[PDB]
């Protein structure tokens, strides 16, 4: 992911 | 029975002698090869340098021991074994462009040359002058001469062109020999008459032959058919289109059957059936051989990794482009040699080919 | 003929073939590996970068990486690439020849798709392109109309309720919790045997080792006091340099993270409670449907007795009047798949591809119109 | 340096008007009475009907390959391009296989005909033609397709 | 790939229908030795040019003659990216056309690329070495200009990214 | 309104950059390129493609000499670029960096010597109309831009059209007679004996006697020696001779420092003197292809060229280049010269009967302000004019015909 | 070099040379030196009426008219001091260099000296960032013709700055690449945490170009900038000046090096068919050995 | 070799005599499979001993010292050194690979240099490597009866292949970058 865990 | 690989260029033209113990070849240059069979290993002993382009046509006159040459320097050149030595004499052929092939009479009192320049020369003696001259046959001629081969009555003349025709010529020269016989091609035999002209229009004609009796004359087209010509009927055309690639050289064993190759590189053989008047694919004559894979060494391996990161199962790995008469002759054959573009020599046999196969039948 | 390929391109494992089959023609792992060395030998295979089995089989010298994380691309360069050797070196077959239909997860950044299609679009140039959620291709391919689907994909983990084909999208739940997850926490924890498995090129032996030797516990506990008790749980496996390890009580421990996050420092409830909370976020009135039509997918409900557990989970959280069925297939691992080669092959499908020509009039953001 | 001269005596190609140049003979009876070819007429009644191998049968019946009309031709050519590229698929085999030697060797002139103009699906029928066509004639039928110097 | 596979055997099959060459002198000079399909001065030594195409805007074009054989390739080009890379890499390929014994330094008119391979090129090389090479240039342009056209993206990719991080 | 077009003389040893108006180059900087280089197996098509954004982590000019981590890399051997990726590359830096030019908006005028191959014209031509997109390009001769480059230090009334230029840079030495203002393209002589054969010829002198010459240093010692401590002899014996007898006053000493460790070396500069210069007067002393002094080389030029026009190339004789910045090299020049003249000229005479004795043929050999410069300011005029602008080869053009458009240039014919 | 630099070499060349030969005590030479930037920009560095003793430094914009609003002189007055004079006839801005009253540390004036352009352009940009930070919504926006078929609109509100670049390429090898490096632009952001928000369209153009005479067609590519509050601080808003100026150049130049990048890709193909074709070529039975130069070997 | 002939009875100790020495190696030692039971079986029964002539007629026997010499390859402690032997250094070269090669690695050992000519130190190789590596790993030693000159043999190979022309050092490459260019052109 962008904001909150990795991806 | 063997194979024989003078080099790695073609081959433009081989002649044997009459004892067939020496062979002259075109090295693919300028230069003509004699080789000498000395027991089972072949020896050059002479190299005849006179022309200026790559020779395209060589024949050997069996009886008087003369060498005719003609090359693409508009030449030809009649070479006589002087003690040791071959020494050449000059043809004024009169052309304006390359020659093609040449081939002696039965007789070896004249020869014919065809060449591009749309016409063929006739060649002969003149021991008044010791003069060699010729005369020329150019009237229905529209291309190149390809191929040549004379009736065994010493004055017709069979010829195949670009022009997709297969003609008869009447090569009569009246100062060398007496008027000829009537053969069922004509009665009439001016020099420069047409006795017969194929009814072909698609293909070149590489290769025609007279048959050994002088009744049937047989071409091949590049348009993959194999065509028969029969005097004894009317000069009847019994046609044979193949699925194979085209050839290029053919020649009879015996009155009855062909043996042609071409662009597949081996020997194929057809017959002729005169009670119906059509030809039938005898078949291939030489049995596909398994070529032996070798193991590669680490200098070969990396070579061959680095530089570049049989597929043919016959004894020529190049096209097939001429193909003589050992030994027996046009009437009953045992031995024919052939010459392709891979600079090999393969002497095969009759007799064992029709050992190895016995769905191979003769006529 | 022609026909539409289907590529499910998970997060773990790429899959795709040609619509109106039963079996994917191409299956093989979605990394990308490059060398972390420098040749010595002239000539012999210097390229840039291996990818699918060919980096599986050379693993030993490149440093493989996935692309797509959590179910998310997170590197375009290679899922570039990955695209390529599917089409041209696994299938074969000329891209601009046949429409694609690709899958991605529920609750998915929409700029992913976005970039699907305009990846579809101007760089392979298909004539027409879909993206359909996974969970629903699983319940296509199960042969029904109406239940649950649990697609524990090996990247992404998530549920979603149908009911007579109408999706219920305020029911889907997403648990970014799969076999990766599985994976490292299995890595994490040989090491209390004394196995150390750090690179990437150890990963995929562990992983191997999970796919084979791992189990679901029908009772935790239970199950945890025999294999301390006795030692007749333990298994040995050989890596692939002669070494034999012998691992006991992690083969549960591994896939139990699961049903207990808890484990892996994360807040969130196992898969059954994910799957009892997406159910009871439906309306009562179809329930019961969903209670007895529960469907696994994904390789990661591949562990053998999970079907057991899940029950087991849902009859205790459920009410002790409804049937639970846990509908499990034998061939779940490509269900995902095999209903694409059903959706894409169907008749009345034909008018919902996104033709070529839709797309250069409305930009890439039509797939947020077409593909629901 | 550079020349200063007229040099436009070297444009002019006499190759061209030469008077021993080859010119492709034809017969006279070939050019005097032109063979119409196939009739279009029977092979839309065939079509309609529904029967292919008949169709296919009456499209290489009798050939414009004597005469030297361009329009007859090109319309013996549409014809036989419409009755090929209709088959399925799976009757080309069984259609390939009911030809004399001659019909395949000029099938494959009427295939390698249909390449030079092709429209959205035409050549991807005729590379199955080609295919079973080749595999029942061999290279020798495409070299006949290639020495022809009449195209058809 | 299994896509141009029909097209593929019926180019290779038309191929090694040609390239059955032989060696020829010229008629109309007197002791020149040239490719008689690029001259065009003789119409009897020229065969039929046969076009093999697998639809509109992909296909060969073969022109055979008696000691040469013209192959020109009109190659896919779907976007106008692909069609300058097929544009450069072909110009490329022409830049060694000496390393590549059969290859022409300009294409015919029309077409993308174009091999010029006369008989001594099949007297001292091998035919269907040369025939697989055709083929495999054929097979494998496609894949190689995905390729590039990937390598592109991501080189717009790493400059955006090189740019929108000072910020 | 227009913008000035961008001259770029590229030489095998220095590059000089501008913008056409102005006076001199704006820019001098070596002609060498530092990019990275590592220990790798494979070919050099192979071996250059680097991975991301790596293929801009190069540098040229002055800043890549003083960079010790890159390998230094000369695109460009006796004036014929040999490499095109590290050119296209120079030339890329060269435009976005230095010039600030934006290359769609300037016209250019490249450099070229005169057997330059015609493939070499047409990549020029495909990297600046395809890649850079040019307006225009005009690829002209060097050594005839250097003629204009005289009239700024002689005399009004005597800024004649016509003269023998001789251009003698880092890679190549190239002799071209212009008369009135057309060059004689057909005499042009072209000999790949130039500077650098000099530095290689001292640097082998140096290291074949002296002792303490650091070899990371080697060549920049050889060109410190050369361009400083070299002269002209009127004779090589007698001057072997006068350094032997006398080594006291002809000996001279060279102080260099090790930019290593700071500390300095000192080497002895003894024949390398005057046998640097003299592989003008004997170009077998660096290349044994060549025997043929430059004068007599000269001489055949001048003497090919029309008759009638044959005298006032003798008086305009202008030198050009770096490598003929060597002291008394136009006098030896013309020294020869006037002996092979005079000599010709009495056996005419002698041969006529002895009736008239001609005009004694004036020869001259033209040293001016701008010699290490000249070939770009004659570029910043010639692309300064109006003119320019229709002689160049149009973007049309290119679109058009293709490359194929700059492959003709005053050497050939037809 | 991968991001453009803003200080132009020839002027910094030229004023470092001209410093040196005065404060050596040398006689002073003339001078005249005329040349040319990015975006159309024009210098001249001459000398006023023959003075050899003065140098003035004129440059000629594109954003001419922008320039002579009112506070748009603000930062260069700031940064020039008294170096600040009236234009030279036909250019825009001139500073004018007295080569006798230069104060010390001559390397100063010279680094302010080749930043010209980028001065004038954030002289002209500063205002909105002004605007938007004593806190005053609605502010003027305006329209900087930065070249001539392509302009920058940029907008002041109470929190933020938009900046939407109007581009187009001339050659269509560069259109066809620049829709490409265009569409990727926004896939800059997972770069940095803390990136400008970019919007990128090529179907129509944004809202805020509706009421004014910012380029638009067919043909135009739209570029937005949202600069927030920690983007136009007093503290980094040079950074984002420099970005913001140099941006389209930057996209030109790496638009231009993509071809120099991939002809070696193509190469390395090229040379990969050649290994494919090379198994044509009969392998040799025996080779003669040569020597470096080629001759024959001579021995052994 | 030469402090270990001293026990017996003879003495060399001139340089001249080095090679002497060195020529008794190279013709009679060799390696032992087993060396305690070849100890102890050349201790106990005169089957082992091979007499030598000098250059000047004299001739020794040596018996004990054949396989003693060769040994320290297996063990340096004879020696006094403290670095394991030449098996186990093969040995930790191939566990400091990655775990995914090794099986590959075990199967293509290859020996090389004329110090490995020393009769039946292939199957010692190979009986020292076994007891180190798995019991599933299948061990080869490649010794190929060529191996003193495989390091010029390779070199040949490489030399004579096309893209080398491109890895040399031209001398124009010196010239101008003196000896620190073969850092960055060969590793
Ligand atoms: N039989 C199995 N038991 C346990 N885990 C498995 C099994 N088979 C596969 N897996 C794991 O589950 C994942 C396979 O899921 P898959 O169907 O490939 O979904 P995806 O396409 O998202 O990878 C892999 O990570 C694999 O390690
Ligand atoms: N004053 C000088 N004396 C002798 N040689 C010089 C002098 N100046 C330059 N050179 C030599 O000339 C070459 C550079 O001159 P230049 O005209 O720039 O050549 P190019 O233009 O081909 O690079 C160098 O090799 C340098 O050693
Ligand atoms: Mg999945
Ligand atoms: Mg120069």
């Amino acid at each position: 992911w962008x904001a909150x865990c990795p991806a | 029975m063997a194979y024989h690989s003078f080099l790695v260029e073609p081959i433009s033209c081989h002649a044997w002698n009459k004892d067939r113990t020496q062979i002259a070849i075109c090295p693919n240059n300028h230069e003509v090869h004699i080789y000498e069979k000395s027991g089972a290993k072949w020896t050059k002993v002479h190299e005849l340098k006179e022309h200026n382009g790559q020779v395209t046509g060589i024949d050997w006159a069996p009886e008087s021991n003369r060498i005719v040459t003609c090359g693409t320097d508009r030449n030809a050149y009649v070479w006589t074994l002087k003690g040791r030595t071959w020494k050449p004499t000059l043809v004024i052929l009169r052309i304006n462009r390359a020659a093609r092939c040449v081939r002696w009479a039965p007789n070896e009192n004249k020869f014919a040359v065809g060449s591009g320049s749309r016409v063929i020369s006739i060649c002969y003696f003149e021991q008044e002058n010791d003069w060699w001259v010729c005369k020329h046959i150019k009237k229905p001629i529209r291309s190149t001469v390809l191929s040549l081969d004379w009736h065994p009555n010493n004055v017709l003349l069979a010829a195949g062109s670009c022009d997709f025709k297969c003609r008869i010529f009447s090569a009569y020269i009246k100062e060398v020999e007496e008027r000829p016989a009537p053969t069922p091609w004509g009665s009439k035999m001016p020099f420069g008459e047409l006795m017969f002209e194929s009814s072909s229009s698609c293909g070149w004609v590489h290769g025609v032959c007279f048959s050994a009796s002088g009744s049937r004359v047989a071409w091949v087209s590049h348009d993959s058919t194999v065509c028969l010509a029969d005097a004894d009927k009317k000069m009847a055309v019994a046609t044979l289109a193949s699925e194979t690639l085209p050839l290029l050289a053919l020649t009879f064993i015996t009155d009855n059957s062909l043996v042609a190759a071409g662009h597949d590189c081996f020997p194929v053989l057809f017959t002729y059936d005169a009670a119906a008047g059509m030809l039938s694919f005898g078949g291939r004559l030489d049995v596909p051989k398994q070529s032996s894979q070798r193991g590669l060494t680490a200098r070969e391996r990396f070579q061959n990794l680095d530089k570049k990161a049989a597929g043919l199962d016959s004894l020529h790995k190049n096209s097939v482009s001429q193909i003589s008469v050992l030994s027996g002759g046009k009437a009953k054959c045992s031995q024919f040699c052939t010459t392709g573009m891979d600079g090999g020599m393969s002497i095969w046999d009759v007799k064992s080919l029709e050992s190895a196969l016995k769905d191979l039948k003769i006529k | 003929d022609i026909a539409a390929l289907v590529v499910d391109n998970g997060s773990g494992m790429c899959k795709a073939g040609f619509a109106g089959d039963d079996a994917p023609r191409a299956v093989f792992p979605s990394i990308v590996g490059r060398p972390r060395h420098q040749g010595v030998m002239v000539g012999m295979g210097q390229k840039d970068s291996y990818v699918g089995d060919e980096a599986q089989s050379k693993r030993g010298i490149l440093t493989l990486k996935y692309p797509i994380e959590h179910g998310i691309v997170t590197n375009w360069d290679d899922m570039e690439k990955i695209w390529h050797h599917t089409f041209y070196n696994e299938l074969r077959v000329a891209p601009e020849e046949h429409p694609v239909l690709l899958t991605e997860a529920p609750l998915n950044p929409k700029a992913n798709r976005e970039k699907m299609t305009q990846i579809m679009f101007e760089t392979f140039n298909t004539p027409a392109m879909y993206v359909a959620i996974q969970a629903v291709l699983s319940l296509y391919a199960s042969g029904r109309t109406t239940g649950i689907v649990m697609d524990s994909g090996d990247g992404v983990t998530h549920t979603v309720p149908i009911y007579e084909g109408y999706a219920l999208p305020h029911a889907i739940l997403r648990l970014d919790l799969a076999g990766r997850d599985l994976t490292d926490y299995l890595m994490k924890i040989l090491t209390e045997r004394g196995y150390s498995f750090t690179t990437t090129a150890e990963r995929e032996i562990v992983r191997d080792i999970k796919e084979k030797l791992c189990y679901v516990a029908l009772d935790f506990e239970q199950e945890m006091a025999t294999a301390a008790s006795s030692s007749s749980l333990e298994k040995s496996y050989e890596l692939p340099d002669g070494q034999v390890i012998t691992i006991g009580n992690e083969r549960f421990r591994c896939p139990e993270a699961l049903f207990q996050p808890s484990f892996l420092g994360m807040e969130s409830c196992g898969i059954h409670e994910t799957t009892f909370n997406s159910i009871m976020k439906c309306d009562v009135d179809i329930r019961k449907d969903l209670y007895a039509n529960t469907v696994l997918s994904g390789g990661t409900t591949m562990y053998p007795g999970i079907a057991d557990r899940m029950q087991k989970e849902i009859t205790a959280l459920a009410p002790s009047t409804m049937k639970i069925k846990i509908i499990a297939p034998p061939e779940r691992k490509y269900s995902v798949w095999i209903g694409g080669s059903i959706l894409a092959s169907l008749s009345t499908f034909q008018q919902m591809w996104i033709s070529k020509q839709e797309y250069d009039e409305s930009g890439p953001s039509i797939v947020h119109r077409k593909c629901f | 340096a550079r020349n200063t001269l007229s040099s436009r005596f070297r444009r002019v190609d006499i190759d061209e008007f030469d008077e021993n140049k080859f010119v492709d003979e034809q017969e006279e009876a070939a050019a005097a009475a032109a063979e119409p070819g196939p009739d279009p007429s029977e092979v839309d009644g065939l079509l309609r009907q529904g029967d292919m191998l008949r169709a296919f049968h009456a499209a290489l019946r009798n050939s414009p390959v004597n005469t030297k009309n361009q329009a007859v031709k090109e319309r013996a050519q549409g014809v036989v391009l419409k009755v090929l590229t209709n088959f399925k698929s799976s009757e080309i085999e069984q259609a390939v296989q009911s030809l004399d030697r001659n019909g395949v060797d000029l099938l494959m002139k009427y295939i390698y005909k249909g390449f030079e103009k092709p429209t959205e699906n035409s050549s991807a029928v005729l590379l199955q033609w080609h295919e079973k066509a080749l595999a029942v004639g061999g290279l020798g039928s495409i070299i006949r397709v290639l020495t022809a110097r009449k195209t058809v | 790939t299994a896509t141009l596979r029909p097209y593929l055997s019926a180019v290779r099959a038309t191929l090694q229908a040609a390239l059955c060459l032989e060696n020829f002198s010229s008629q109309v000079v007197e002791r020149h030795n040239k490719p008689e399909v690029e001259v065009r001065s003789s119409k009897e030594l020229l065969l039929q040019p046969v076009t093999i195409s697998r639809n509109e805007k992909e296909k060969v074009l073969i022109e055979g003659s008696i000691n040469s054989v013209r192959v020109s390739i009109a190659v896919k080009q779907a976007d106008e990216i692909e069609k300058i890379l097929c544009h450069k890499f072909m110009r490329f390929m022409m830049m060694r056309a000496e390393n590549f014994f059969i290859l022409r330094r300009k294409p015919v008119e029309g077409y993308d690329i174009s091999f010029l391979i006369t008989n001594f090129h099949t007297e001292q090389m091998y035919k269907h070495k040369l025939v697989d090479f055709v083929i495999h240039f054929m097979e494998e342009i496609d894949k190689e200009i995905s390729e590039m056209k990937l390598s592109v993206n991501a080189r717009a990719r790493i400059v955006a990214e090189e740019f929108l991080k000072n910020f | 309104g227009r913008l000035p077009a961008c001259v770029v003389d590229c030489g095998t040893g220095y590059t000089k950059l501008g913008y056409a108006g102005n006076t001199e180059p704006q820019f001098i900087i070596p002609s060498c390129i530092a990019i990275k280089e590592s220990a790798k197996v494979g070919d050099q098509a192979q071996r250059r493609v680097m991975k991301g954004v790596d293929d801009l982590d190069f540098f040229i000019g002055d800043e890549a000499i003083e960079k010790p981590t890159y390998a230094t890399k000369w695109p460009i051997r006796h004036g014929i670029v040999e490499d095109w990726d590290l050119m296209e590359r120079f030339m890329e830096q060269v435009i976005f960096k230095y010039l600030r030019a934006e290359p769609e908006d300037h016209y250019f005028l490249l450099t070229e010597p005169p057997l330059n191959t015609p493939e070499n014209r047409e990549y020029t031509a495909e990297i600046m109309f395809e890649s850079f997109n040019v307006p225009g390009l005009y690829i002209a001769v060097q050594a005839v831009l250097a003629l204009a480059a005289s009239w700024t230090s002689r005399q009004v009334g005597e800024r004649t059209l016509t003269g023998t230029v001789i251009d003698s840079g880092d890679g190549v030495t190239h002799v071209i007679p212009v008369a009135e203002g057309y060059v004689i393209g057909s005499c042009i002589k072209h000999i790949p004996i130039a500077g650098r054969d000099i530095t290689y010829f001292i640097q082998q002198l140096l290291r074949d006697r002296e002792v303490g010459i650091p070899p990371e240093q080697s060549l920049e010692t050889a060109k410190a020696v050369k361009e400083r401590y070299s002269y002209v002899c009127p004779d090589l014996v007698k001057e072997f001779n006068k350094y032997d007898t006398d080594g006291s006053k002809w000996i001279k000493q060279y102080t260099g420092i090790n930019a290593i460790s700071k500390k300095e070396f000192s080497i002895d500069v003894g024949y390398e003197r005057f046998l640097g210069p003299e592989i003008f007067f004997h170009p077998e002393f660096a290349n044994p292809d060549f025997t043929q002094p430059i004068s007599e080389v000269v001489d055949e030029v001048i003497q090919n060229c029309p008759i009638d026009v044959r005298r006032p190339l003798y008086k305009n004789i202008v030198l050009s280049g770096g490598s003929t910045m060597f002291r008394d090299f136009g006098r030896r020049l013309q020294r020869d010269l006037k002996r092979t003249v005079d000599a010709r000229l009495k056996l005419s005479e002698e041969l006529s009967g002895g009736r008239l004795k001609p005009k004694p043929i004036d020869v001259q050999v033209i040293t001016h302000h701008m010699q290490r410069y000249a070939v770009w300011f004659g570029g910043s005029m010639l692309a300064s004019t109006p003119e320019f602008y229709q002689v160049c080869h149009t973007k049309k053009d290119y679109e058009e015909i293709g490359p194929s458009i700059c492959r003709h240039n005053p050497v050939f014919g037809v | 070099m991968i991001l453009l630099e803003v200080n132009n070499r020839i002027i910094e060349e030229t004023l470092a040379l001209k410093f040196e030969n005065a404060a050596a005590g040398n006689k002073p030479e003339a001078v005249e030196v005329t040349f040319a930037d990015f975006d159309g920009v024009l210098y001249h560095i001459s000398n006023p009426n023959g003075d050899k003793t003065k140098v003035m430094v004129s440059i000629s914009l594109k954003f001419y008219k922008e320039l002579q609003a009112h506070g748009a002189d603000e930062l260069l007055k700031r940064v020039y001091g008294s170096f600040l004079v009236n234009p030279e006839s036909g250019y825009n801005v001139s500073l004018l260099y007295d080569l006798e009253n230069l104060p010390a540390s001559k390397d100063s004036i010279v680094h302010q000296a080749g930043m010209l352009k980028r001065n004038c352009f954030a002289s002209v940009f500063e205002k909105y960032f002004q605007f938007q930070e004593e806190g005053k919504e609605g502010e003027n926006r305006a329209v900087i013709h930065y070249r001539d078929d392509e302009t920058m609109y940029v907008e002041s509100k109470k929190d933020r700055v938009t900046v939407v670049f109007s581009t187009v390429f001339k050659d269509d090898d560069d259109v066809v690449i620049g829709k490409v490096f265009m569409q990727e632009f926004k896939e800059g952001r997972r770069a940095s945490h803390t990136a400008p928000q970019v919007l990128f369209s090529h179907r129509e153009p944004p809202l805020e170009l509706k009421d004014t005479d910012a380029a638009v067609g067919d043909n135009i590519g739209y570029i937005t900038f949202v600069l927030f509050p920690r983007h136009t601080n007093a503290s980094a808003r040079d950074n984002t000046i420099n970005l913001i100026h140099t941006f389209r150049d930057y996209l030109h130049y790496h638009i231009k090096c993509s071809k120099a990048y991939i002809h070696t890709r193509m190469r390395a193909k090229t040379s990969d068919f050649l290994k494919v074709l090379n198994r044509a070529r009969p392998d040799a039975e025996k080779k003669e050995m040569k020597t470096i130069t080629g001759k024959t070997f001579s021995s052994r």
